[PDB]
DNA sequence: TTTATGTACTCGTAGTGTCTGC
DNA sequence: GCAGACACTACGAGTACATA
DNA sequence: TAGTGTCTGCT
DNA sequence: GCAGACACTA
């Protein structure tokens, strides 16, 4: 599939990842997802096997003929080349402009600079992708004074008026910093930027930008028509560098989001970290994403024309796919390759891709989805994705991987079932190996701290259980429920201890026997009088409650310990409020 | 007090009508209290072990053992993970429980016992839930009780003493507390119902209460009180025997396992188990009750029952050797469903 | 006390990019960067001993020999690297005004950068972004996954592969002519086999052979250094009869003074990296080998545990 | 110390002081002697089991290089002292950078028991070794090579210390007996060889305990009975009798024989299991399954013995495992 | 998030000493 | 000479990592 | 204003 | 895998 896709893209053919009604021809193999198998039959789409693919290459003439789809694709491709040539001499004329100006100044350093710096977007029209996010940021910034006049009470149609500060988050290399700086520069604001190079703890944040919330640029007066030239746009790049739960400045930046008299902008990479939790509902969240290949294709054509080296236009898609939408790293790749290899073409693309592949660590959900696939445990699949690859895949998120495997290993339809083995048998084997991995995990995280035993836990808790039940997920990748239930159980244990030691005097029973035996009896001494006679037994319930040194808080705590048919949440709800109101007042 | 289980608890050795031979043994031990060694009472749950311990303390020290208060001691582990534990102290003795963090139960055994071992001539320390120690508090306690013995003594109360390590069982005088028969439970319940006011027709209902508790004084007493309260203090011949909500949930889970043996049944069982563990119910008791509820189903033959008990033993070992309790229970249920289907 | 001669590892370290052997394309790219001079930020990664840091040093030397002392800051794991001791020093070096030839930039070599703290890398991000006009960075780490994503984004990734037998053989012959030492082809192939792509290991073993026996033959080479235990463990796991594996284990590991924990870890690594057998067989072997590993770690390290592990391997292999 | 020698254990009283007194590792000693004579000492790495003569060899080598006052000329670091990366950054860096304060030679750094060193310390040590290799040599002594980083293993020449053979143990025993005026029977010598298991320290400790065992240390000769009584090890005759009773007789005779053998001299069950395993490895078993059953069951039994439990149950389990495994023979 | 030691790092604070000044 | 005024080392609290 | 192509968070 | 939102094209 990978090699055929390389040959499919070898002749300028778009290779979509999903089957559609407008799809022209589908190359059929042996086995794939059932959704594709049912989609091809009903829509009567043209199907050509691999034997017809070989004669397709020789039979199809160049340019794709005069077909309606082929003609439309060519003129769009020519337009992409046309706009590439139009902007190629735009900087060349600019380069001649600055060189003449520089020569005059000398009488009366370039071409030795990183390509990601010289080819940086001069204005907002030179960016590639995320047009909507850029315009959203610009509309928020240009209307910040209007929201300041309205005291941030009512926003507009977009809803950015209420948010005093905007936030930028997205993957590396896509242009958050450049977009923010260009939007700040275009409107005429004065950019006040901080970063991880200098300390940004609580103390110097209080002694630094804190006094800049309602003060203007000293250079702003001396730089002057401009109406926004004497203000601050706080640009904190790399918010993730505040690696401090308490001594860090994340809560301090939250306090700035609370109170600030000037536009403020944040740039980070990943938002969903527990460290950066206090930023959940604070700022106009502007999300950037991996841009589509067309804009980068045009920009790379401009760069290649300007740099006197040629790469095939179809190669750009493979370069973007290899680098995972990192434009700056694409320019770095071009600069590194162009030193000796001046021809980036069909022959060098495979070596370039396998040499510059980006090994990005996967998220827990992607790890679970990748691990419960029946293809990688097949004979052909496992050769490409070896066992060490699966071990590394676990080790990307080893703290969460076994939990994510255990959460949804029985929610998937298996495709690696042994002959004569039912799904339940595979689930039983996976559960047994999960228990063994749990034992190994307890041994690892103990007094001995046998951290050299981690790969065995990796296998036993993620690789072996998944290799028995791998295939297609019936539902969706679900987050582990053990964390929330564990927190709930710890809280319930804390309450159980509190009430147990409140009734410790006179009770010869430990905390375990309190819940199993004592607590069901307390319900029929502290709730049934409320049910069978109402408020007429207010004193009797208080008499029992006071006898065991039980407070009003303990009364509500006991009711939540019950399960099944003895759940008292509905029983208390059905009790009238007048009856319950008197019980609280009499105790107080 | 308000509950009948704590209202008629005996306060002396002569006030016990529960085990004659055990009470005679305790009287023999209290006859010469000076050379009393470190004790270890073990037996089935709910039989009255701590009642025996308090009665023995009263026989050795005197009235005032039951005039006890609660004080809180501050303990600091590694780093600044502050832990609050309250000791239920008293004149003439001390009471401590592993109710602290299971991985932090060593620090209380070290510091508190070294503090109270500073200086008739000794103080008694009672350790409830002694089977819940994690092999390190016991390791410290070995030398803690071997070195300091002329000023401190231990009464180590536990059930199913297998987790207790060999040296601790070596330096502890083991005392066995058997559960009573049906007649003794019925006699105690009859004493309760004649000390209080309950209308009863035929004492067969008391025999049924004794049968349901399965040799448990606490469960039988609480069941009697609950049934009297539900029946408006007038017990009937066909009064419905109550069961804890946990028992009903476990029985429903067993019926679900027996009836349907699919994987959606397995995820439903996972949800039920998650609720049960989240509601303060130990995993080993859960596995034991699930096993003995599965073995009570009459539709199974001997092969399925043997496989169920074998897997139950294996996963009981796993539960004792592991910390993620839901993992082993889910594995056990999956194995049982694979065996039955 | 007598002084010691320079080891062959450091005596014959390359000083130019032509003497280094191995990845021809990467070295040619480095030489074209040498000619052009506009060296981008680079990360160099690979397994130890294949010419990572010597290539960086050669590139820096040829780029600015006259200013190697002035405009090259070689910080490393031996030096104290943190948040402040890195940010202050690197910022002072990057802002430092030093006059280069027009195509030259100051080079900050972060040798052994995989052990760096994440916050230090976060500060380095903005350092490289701001001062790329004057200074350039050159990382060199064994494991490139430790470096955070933005640094790998703002860098040119240069991956180094383990050398084939031909390149190590060529370097060995060159050093042999330079040192004028007698040798036999069998001994040279033994040295290459023992090195396993590591040039430094090959040089060390060759020097040990020369200084201990004088003639580089198979007998002397196998006398001073044993065959690698991964290979003997691999052929122990892949043997047919249980008796064959048992006797291989005993003779070649137990009587050779190899620790049981080392044998178990080597077996785990081989089974993870083993390829001919089926995946499920490897998973079962890893499970039981890990059980044996737990037994060894708990304190029971004997010959009987290893023999039982091999017996379980054979009980798995013969399919009940 | 105090009162000079004769108040030391024989392990420390007979530590080699010259490279000619280190027996067994003839190839290693000859190679390092050639290294120091030719004037080229690389970064050494001594690997091997405990008691094989690693730290003795490096101490004798340093003494040969420098002299009597080698302790002040050599920085010896061990797991007893703190060896964090601050130590590598300050103490090792200063010792490698500075000149010799007492002579005009090179610096020697001995990283004794370096397998207990953190990963970051070894990572720093890589650069420290490469930077100052011109006038500073590193020696690394380790029992486990899996705890050392692969780059550190690459930087250091590896010398493997093979377990002490027959001749070396016999020569050291002869030297000790000559020094202590002690006598020893040849069968007792073979018993001590068997109990050595490649450990010279065990030999020296057993010799000291057996000299203390004799009623008069003079004019009484150590016999194999003295060795087996002092060490508590089972005699080969006892092991053969137990195995014969298990393999030939019924359960009552086998159980009675094992109990009698254990209770006659207080034999331990793990020692009997090890002896039985050593005897059974020499057997010509017909089936491939007898070996599997024997090895797996005996490993489980010895693991349970290590964890502790009931000795009678474990002994009956041993008898049953052996009999059931040998039932697969025919 | 739980996890249980040991290591390494980072920060903040409290003492601890020395240099200016009157 | 005495009281600050400073920069300095040292101690304590907290976070993060632990196999390739 | 409505069909795909594709990147992205689910705790 | 299950939506869910952002685009290009129609
Ligand atoms: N959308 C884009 N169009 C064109 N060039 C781009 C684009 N995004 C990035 N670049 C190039 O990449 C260089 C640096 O981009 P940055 O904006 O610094 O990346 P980033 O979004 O800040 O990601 P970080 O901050 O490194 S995680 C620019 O100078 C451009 O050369
Ligand atoms: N390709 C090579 N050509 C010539 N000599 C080489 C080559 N690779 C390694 N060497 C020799 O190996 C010795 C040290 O190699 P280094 O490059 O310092 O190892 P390394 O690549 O830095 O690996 P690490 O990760 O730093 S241990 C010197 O003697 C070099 O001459
Ligand atoms: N080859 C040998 N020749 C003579 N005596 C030896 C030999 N090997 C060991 N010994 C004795 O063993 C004693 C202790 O062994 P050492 O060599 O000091 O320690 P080691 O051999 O390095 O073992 P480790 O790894 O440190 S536990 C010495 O004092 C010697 O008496
Ligand atoms: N001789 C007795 N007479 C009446 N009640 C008894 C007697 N012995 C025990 N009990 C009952 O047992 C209960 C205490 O049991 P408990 O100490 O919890 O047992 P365990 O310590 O084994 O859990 C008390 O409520 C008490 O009513
Ligand atoms: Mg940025
Ligand atoms: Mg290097
Ligand atoms: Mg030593």
């Amino acid at each position: 599939r990978g090699a055929s896709e390389a040959l499919a893209k070898r002749y300028g053919a778009r290779v979509t990842k999903s089957i559609s009604s407008k799809t022209s021809v589908v190359v059929l193999g042996d086995e794939a997802g059932p959704k594709k198998l049912e989609k091809i039959k009903q829509l009567k789409i043209k199907a050509i096997d691999e034997e017809g693919f070989k004669q397709l290459i020789a039979g199809m003439p160049a340019e794709g003929g005069d077909g309606e789809a082929a003609e439309k694709a060519r003129r769009k491709l020519e337009e992409q080349h046309n706009i590439a040539t139009k902007e190629a001499e735009l900087l060349v004329k600019k380069e001649e402009e600055r060189s003449k100006k520089l020569a005059a100044t000398r009488v009366s350093r370039e071409e030795d600079k990183l390509w990601t710096v010289k080819y940086a977007p001069t204005n907002l029209q030179q960016v590639c992708g995320n047009k909507g996010s850029v315009m959203k940021l610009k509309n928020w910034l240009a209307n910040w004074e209007n929201s300041k006049k309205n005291s941030f009470k009512h926003a507009g149609k977009d809803g950015s008026g209420v948010f005093r500060a905007a936030m930028l988050y997205g993957p590396p290399g896509i242009g958050k910093t450049t977009a923010a700086h260009l939007v700040a520069q275009e409107l005429g604001y004065d950019i006040l930027e901080q970063n991880a190079s200098d300390v940004r703890s609580k103390t110097l944040l209080n002694a630094g930008v804190k006094n800049a919330l309602d003060n203007m640029s000293v250079v702003g007066y001396f730089k002057h028509q401009n109406l926004n030239g004497k203000h601050f746009v706080i640009i904190m790049d790399e918010v993730d560098g505040m690696s401090g739960g308490d001594r860090g400045g994340v809560g301090q930046l939250a306090q700035f989001c609370r109170k600030t008299s000037t536009p403020l902008i944040l740039i980070c990479n990943e938002r969903n970290l527990p460290k950066m939790r206090p930023f959940d509902r604070v700022c106009l969240d502007i999300q950037f994403r991996r841009p589509d290949a067309n804009s980068i294709k045009s920009r790379l054509m401009t760069i290649a024309i300007r740099e006197k080296f040629k790469l095939d236009p179809n190669v750009i898609d493979r370069l973007i796919q290899t680098t995972r939408g990192d434009i700056r790293q694409v320019i770095n790749l071009l600069s590194t390759i162009s030193t000796t290899t001046k021809t980036i073409n069909h022959e060098n693309i495979n070596e370039i891709s396998k040499a510059w592949e980006k090994n990005i660590a996967l998220k827990p959900f992607d790890i679970a989805h990748k691990m419960l696939d029946g293809q990688i445990y097949s004979d052909i699949g496992s050769r490409n994705f070896t066992l060490n690859d699966k071990i590394a895949l676990y080790f990307d998120d080893f703290d969460f991987t076994p939990l994510m495997i255990q959460e949804n290993y029985l929610s998937t339809r298996p495709s690696v079932l042994k002959p004569g083995q039912s799904h339940l048998e595979a689930v039983a084997e996976a559960a047994n190996c999960i228990s063994l991995g749990d034992i190994v995990e307890k041994k690892i995280r103990s007094s001995e701290q046998l951290w050299s035993l981690l790969p065995l836990h990796a296998v036993l808790s993620s690789v072996y259980p998944a290799s028995k039940v791998a295939g297609h997920m019936a539902g969706r990748i679900n987050f582990t429920a053990w964390l929330g239930q564990n927190s709930k159980s710890a809280k319930y244990y804390r309450l159980l201890q509190e009430i147990h030691y409140h009734t410790r005097l006179g009770t010869s029973t430990d905390k375990i026997g309190l819940r199993l035996d004592y607590l069901p009896t307390f319900r029929k001494r502290l709730l049934d009088p409320f049910l069978k006679q109402g408020a007429d037994a207010i004193s009797s319930v208080i008499e029992v409650m006071d006898d065991y040194y039980l407070t009003k808080e303990d009364w509500d705590s006991i009711m939540e310990f019950f399960v099944g048919p003895d759940v008292t949440t509905a029983i208390i709800k059905k009790i009238p409020a007048t009856v319950k109101s008197g019980f609280t007042r009499k105790y107080n | 007090m308000s509950l009948w289980v704590d209202k008629y608890r005996p306060k002396s050795l002569n006030a016990l009508s529960h085990n004659e031979e055990l009470t005679n043994f305790l009287k023999s031990l209290s006859d010469q209290p000076r050379d009393l060694p470190h004790l270890l009472l073990y037996g089935p749950n709910g039989t009255g072990k701590k009642t025996r311990c308090m009665a023995l303390l009263e026989s050795i020290f005197g009235p005032g053992v039951y005039r006890l208060k609660i004080d809180v001691r501050q303990f600091v582990t590694a780093s600044n993970r502050k832990l609050e534990l309250n000791v239920v102290s008293s004149p003439y003795h001390l009471e401590i429980t592993p109710s602290d963090m299971g991985n932090n139960d060593r620090i209380v055994i070290q510091e508190l016992l070294k503090e109270v071992a500073q200086m008739h001539r000794y103080k008694c320390v009672i350790i409830n839930e002694a089977n819940s120690l994690t092999k390190d508090a016991q390791a410290a306690l070995r030398r803690t009780m071997e070195k300091y013995s002329k000023n401190i003594r231990l009464i180590m109360v536990c059930d199913s003493m297998s987790p207790i390590i060999a040296p601790i069982k070596s330096r502890c005088l083991l005392i066995r507390c058997p559960a009573p028969s049906d007649s003794e439970i019925s006699t105690i319940l009859s004493d309760v119902v004649t000390n209080e006011r309950i209308q009863l027709e035929t004492k067969d209902i008391l025999k049924r209460i004794a049968q349901a508790s399965n040799g448990n004084l606490r469960v039988s007493l609480l069941m009697l009180e609950s049934m009297a309260l539900n029946n408006e203090l007038a017990l009937k011949s066909s009064s419905p025997i109550i069961k804890p909500d946990w028992i009903i949930v476990i029985h429903k889970l067993t019926r679900k396992i027996v009836k349907e043996r699919s994987v959606n049944s397995l995820i439903e069982c996972r949800a039920v188990l998650y609720d049960l563990l989240a509601h303060c119910i130990p995993a080993n008791i859960i596995l034991k009750e699930l096993t003995f509820s599965l073995l009570d189903v009459e539709t199974l033959n001997t092969t399925n029952k043997s496989s169920i008990i074998e897997y139950s033993s294996v996963f009981d070992e796993r539960l004792s050797l592991g910390n993620k309790a839901i993992f082993h229970l889910e594995g056990f249920i999956a194995k049982v469903m694979c065996c039955l289907d | 006390t007598l002084s010691l001669q320079l080891p062959w590892v450091e005596k014959y370290r390359p000083q130019v990019l032509s003497d280094i052997v191995g990845n021809k394309e990467t070295i040619d790219r480095l030489q074209q960067i040498a000619k052009d001079g506009n060296m981008p930020h680079m990360i160099i990664s690979g397994m130890p001993g294949i010419g990572k840091t010597t290539s960086v040093h050669c590139l820096a030397h040829e780029l600015l020999g006259r200013s190697y002392a002035d405009g090259v800051l070689e910080l490393n794991a031996s030096d104290d690297r943190g948040i402040d001791v890195v940010r202050n020093q690197i910022k002072h070096f990057a802002q430092k005004k030093l006059h280069l030839p027009p195509g030259k930039h100051k080079i900050v070599i972060l040798d052994e950068a995989d052990s760096m703290t994440a916050g230090a890398q976060q500060a380095l991000r903005r350092t490289m972004e701001l001062y790329s006009n004057s200074t350039r960075f050159a990382f060199a780490c064994n494991q490139s996954n430790k470096i955070i994503e933005p640094l790998q984004s703002r860098c040119a990734i240069l991956r180094y592969s383990k050398l084939s037998d031909e390149d190590v053989l060529k370097r060995l012959l060159q050093i042999i002519k330079l040192e004028d030492v007698k040798y036999t082809n069998d001994g040279l192939e033994a040295i290459i086999f023992t090195a396993e792509g590591d040039m430094r290991q090959a040089i060390n073993n060759l020097q040990s052979t020369v200084a201990g026996h004088g003639l580089v033959n198979a007998d002397n080479v196998f006398k001073i250094v044993d065959s690698p235990h991964p290979l003997i463990v691999k052929k122990m796991l892949l043997a047919s009869n249980l008796e064959d594996s048992i006797q291989i284990l005993r003779t070649d590991l137990w009587k050779k003074g190899y620790s049981s924990i080392d044998i178990v870890t080597t077996s785990f690594r081989v089974t993870k990296n083993l390829a001919q057998v089926k995946e499920s067989v490897r998973l079962e072997m890893i499970k039981e080998i890990g059980l044996t590993h737990m037994r060894i770690l708990e304190g029971v390290g004997t010959y009987l545990q290893l023999a039982s592990m091999l017996a379980k391997i054979h009980k798995l292999n013969n399919k009940a | 110390e105090k009162r000079s020698k004769e108040n030391l254990p024989w392990v420390e009283k007979y530590r080699p002081e010259t490279l000619d007194e280190v027996y067994g590792q003839n190839e290693v000693i000859t190679t390092v002697r050639k290294f120091v004579d030719e004037g080229k000492l690389p970064h050494l790495l001594f690997y091997g089991p405990p008691g094989t003569g690693k730290t003795s060899t490096i101490v004798a080598l340093a003494r040969e290089i420098y002299g009597k006052n080698y302790s002040n000329m050599v920085l010896e670091l061990n797991a007893s002292d703190d060896r964090g990366i601050d130590v590598v950054r300050n103490q090792i860096k200063d010792f490698a950078s500075t000149r010799q304060i007492f002579s005009k030679g090179f610096k020697l750094i001995i990283l004794d028991e370096a397998d207990a060193m953190t990963n970051a310390a070894q990572n720093a040590l890589r650069r420290v070794i490469e930077r100052y290799t011109k006038n500073t040599r590193f020696c690394v002594l380790a029992n486990y090579a899996h705890k050392l980083t692969p780059a550190l293993l690459s930087r250091c020449t590896r010398f493997r210390f093979q377990p002490l053979p027959q001749e070396a143990i016999e020569r050291r025993i002869a030297n000790v007996l000559v020094h202590e005026k002690l006598k020893l029977s040849p069968n007792a010598e073979k018993a001590l060889i068997e109990l050595s298991n490649g450990d010279m320290r065990r030999v020296l400790n057993v010799l000291q305990s057996c000299k203390a065992t004799l009623d008069n240390p003079d004019e009484d000769e150590i016999s194999d009975d003295v060795i087996y009584e002092c060490c508590g090890a089972p005699r080969p005759s006892d092991l053969k009798a137990v195995l014969k009773s298990i393999l030939e007789d019924d359960w009552g005779t086998a159980h009675y024989t094992l109990n009698k053998v254990r209770s006659a001299k207080g034999l331990a069950l793990i020692d009997l299991i090890e002896g039985i395993v050593k005897i059974l490895e020499d057997y010509e078993l017909q089936n491939e399954e007898t070996r599997v059953h024997l090895l797996t069951k005996l490993a489980d039994i010895e693991y349970s013995i290590s964890k502790g439990g009931n000795d009678q149950i474990q002994g009956s389990a041993v008898i049953g495992a052996i009999k059931a495994s040998f039932e697969n023979e025919t």
